[PDB]
């Protein structure tokens, strides 16, 4: 179990990121990204944007 | 600048609505009997009406 | 810089990306009227602008 209190954003021109096994208690913005991303076993309390 | 007029509604006079102009006369003589034909020249000419 | 009302530092890589990522685009260009072969249209010729 893991709990996060905040928002997570993929910055402009980012690539190669990977996330797993987190409970994100906030939005998840994806702007200016360059692809090559992968999310697994994650939860979001609000709207991805 | 951006434009969409230059599309199919481009600067042309509107599509290609053009028919050979009823231009001047060239020859008119009638013949009976066997098959008959005449010839003309393309020099300085780009169309004809028959 | 003064990021997040906080005195901290960022990598130049990030600053470069931020500027370019916000560098605008052709979408904001204006819509014009008259045109002619006198004027010119942007495009890629043999791999070059």
């Amino acid at each position: 179990f893991v709990y996060v209190d905040g928002n997570v954003t993929i910055g402009a021109a980012v690539s190669g990121v990977t996330v797993s096994g987190l409970f994100i208690d906030g939005n998840l913005t994806i702007a200016g990204a360059n692809g090559t991303v992968e999310f697994i076993n994650t939860t979001v309390s609000t709207s991805i944007i | 600048a951006l434009v969409s007029l230059s599309t199919l509604r481009g600067a042309l006079g509107g599509g290609s609505i053009s028919g050979i102009i009823p231009q001047e006369v060239l020859f008119d003589q009638w013949r009976a009997g066997g098959n008959w034909e005449v010839s003309q020249s393309t020099q300085n000419r780009t169309g004809f009406i028959v | 810089g003064c990021f997040d009302n906080t005195s901290s530092t960022i990598t130049v890589q990030q600053l470069v990306n931020l500027v370019l990522s916000q560098a605008g685009g052709l979408c904001d260009l204006p819509q014009a009227g008259g045109i002619g072969d006198n004027d010119l249209i942007a495009g890629c010729i043999g791999g070059a602008e």
